[PDB]
C-alpha cells in the first residue's frame, strides 16, 4: 500500500522524528549492509534497526512503549525476508518466527518467508516496510521471533 | 421520527448489536430504516475487531 | 460452493483491552440460495449460531 503511506505523509507534511528508547535486551543492535553505504560505512536506514542475534540466543521480544503526548504517533516497522536458509541462521539463529504488531485496535501479523529473488544491488534478500498508527490512549507492541526491522522512534 | 423508522442505538453500534453485546441485546431481531449511532457507543464483551 | 475463506490463528500477547489481552477477529460469508457452508476446523473457531 505504498500510495497510501505516500499521501498520508505527504499531507501531514513533517518528517519530523523524536528518537525513542526501547528495551531491545538480548538482540544485536544497529546492523550493517553493503548496499546502504554512508560515509565510506556499511550501514542501515536511519530510522530503522537491524535487530540480529546476541550470543547465538534471539529471545522472543515483548516490548511496550506507550503514548502520553497528546498527537497521533506513526511508527514505521518492517520485517526482512532473507534469500537464503543459511543467511537466516547466521543473522537470527532460529528457524522462521512471526512479527505480530498490536495495538488495542489494530493488529498485523506477518510471516518472514525466505526464498531468492531477482538480485538488486546483488542484494537478493528483501525487507517489507508496514506502517502503524498509535494513538495516544493506545500503546504499542511487537512479539519478534526474529526477522524485524524494528523502529527507532515515531 | 416519522415517516422514516429510527432506531435509536443509545450505548451501541450498529455491528456491537449485530454481534450481540449484553448491554445490546435489546435491539435483537428489530428491522430500521435508519439506524443512529450515538459517539458514547461503547463496548463490553470480549475485544472483537473486524477485518 | 463459490469462494474460500481461510485464517491462520495467530497467538500472541496484545494490549490489555477491558482487562483482557487476547482478541477475535470477525469475517462474514454470504451463502448463495444453492450452496453449502462447510467449515474446517482443528481449534480456536468461534462458531456461528444461525443466520
Ligand atoms: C528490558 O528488558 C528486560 C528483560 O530482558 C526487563 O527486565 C525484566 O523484568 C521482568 C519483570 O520483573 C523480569 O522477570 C522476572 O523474572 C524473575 C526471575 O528471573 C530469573 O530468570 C531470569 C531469566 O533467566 C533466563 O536465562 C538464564 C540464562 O541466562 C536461564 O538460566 C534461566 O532459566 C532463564 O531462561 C534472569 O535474568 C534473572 O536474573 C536476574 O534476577 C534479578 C532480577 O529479577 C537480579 O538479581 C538480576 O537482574 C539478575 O540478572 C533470574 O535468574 C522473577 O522472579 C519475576 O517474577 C516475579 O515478578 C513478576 C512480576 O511482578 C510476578 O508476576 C511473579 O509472580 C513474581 O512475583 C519476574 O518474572 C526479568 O527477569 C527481567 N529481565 C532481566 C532483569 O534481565 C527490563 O525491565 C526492560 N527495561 C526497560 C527499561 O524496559
Ligand atoms: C507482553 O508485554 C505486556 C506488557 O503490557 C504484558 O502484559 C501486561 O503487563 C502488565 C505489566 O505488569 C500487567 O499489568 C497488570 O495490571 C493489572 C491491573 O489492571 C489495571 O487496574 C487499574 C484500573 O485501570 C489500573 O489503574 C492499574 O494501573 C492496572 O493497570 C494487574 O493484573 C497488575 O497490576 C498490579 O496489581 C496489584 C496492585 O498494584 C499488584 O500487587 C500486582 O503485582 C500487579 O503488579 C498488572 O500490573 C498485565 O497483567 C499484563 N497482561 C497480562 C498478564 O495479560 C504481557 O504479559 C507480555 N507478554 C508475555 C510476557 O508473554
Ligand atoms: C510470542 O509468540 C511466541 C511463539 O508462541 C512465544 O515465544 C515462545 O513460544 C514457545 C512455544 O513453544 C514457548 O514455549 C516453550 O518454552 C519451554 C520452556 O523451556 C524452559 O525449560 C526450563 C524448565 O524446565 C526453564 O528453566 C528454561 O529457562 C526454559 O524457559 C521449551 O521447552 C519450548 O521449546 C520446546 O517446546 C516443545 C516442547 O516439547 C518442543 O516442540 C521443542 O523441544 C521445543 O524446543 C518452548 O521454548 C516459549 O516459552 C515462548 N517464549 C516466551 C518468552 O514465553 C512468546 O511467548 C510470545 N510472546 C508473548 C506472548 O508476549
Ligand atoms: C549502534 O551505534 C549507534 C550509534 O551510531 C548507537 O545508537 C546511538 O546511541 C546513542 C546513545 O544511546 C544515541 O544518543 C546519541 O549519542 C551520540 C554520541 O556520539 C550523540 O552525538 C547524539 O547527539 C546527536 O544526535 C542527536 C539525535 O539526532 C541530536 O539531537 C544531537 O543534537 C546530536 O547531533 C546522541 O546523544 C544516538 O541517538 C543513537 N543513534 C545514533 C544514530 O547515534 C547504538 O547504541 C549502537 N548499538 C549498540 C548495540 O552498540
Ligand atoms: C448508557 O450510558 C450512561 C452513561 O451516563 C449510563 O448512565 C446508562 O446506564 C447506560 N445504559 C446502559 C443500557 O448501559
Amino acid at each position: 500500500d505504498y500510495a497510501s503511506l505516500r499521501s498520508l505523509v505527504a499531507s501531514s507534511g513533517t518528517l519530523e522524528f523524536n528518537n525513542e528508547s526501547f528495551n531491545w535486551t538480548g538482540v544485536t543492535q544497529n546492523g550493517t549492509s553493503s548496499a546502504c553505504i554512508r560515509r565510506s560505512k556499511n550501514s542501515f536506514f536511519s530510522r530503522l534497526n537491524w535487530l540480529t542475534h546476541l550470543n547465538f540466543k534471539y529471545p522472543a521480544l515483548n516490548v511496550t512503549m506507550p503514548n502520553n503526548e497528546q498527537f497521533d504517533k506513526l511508527y514505521i516497522w518492517g520485517v526482512h525476508h532473507p534469500g537464503t536458509d543459511k543467511d537466516q541462521i547466521f543473522l537470527y539463529a532460529q528457524a522462521s518466527g512471526r512479527i505480530t504488531v498490536s495495538t488495542k485496535r489494530s493488529q498485523q501479523t506477518v510471516s518472514p518467508n525466505i526464498g531468492s529473488r531477482p538480485r538488486v544491488r546483488n542484494i537478493p534478500s528483501r525487507i517489507s516496510i508496514y506502517w502503524t498508527i498509535v494513538k495516544p490512549g493506545d500503546i504499542l507492541l511487537i512479539n519478534s521471533t526474529g526477522n524485524l526491522i524494528a523502529p527507532r522512534g515515531y | 421520527d416519522s415517516p422514516h423508522q429510527i432506531l435509536d442505538g443509545k450505548n451501541c453500534t450498529l455491528i456491537d448489536a449485530l454481534l450481540g453485546d449484553p448491554q445490546c441485546d435489546g435491539f435483537q431481531n428489530k428491522k430500521w430504516d435508519l439506524f443512529v449511532e450515538r459517539s458514547k457507543a461503547y463496548s463490553n464483551c470480549y475485544p472483537y475487531d473486524v477485518p
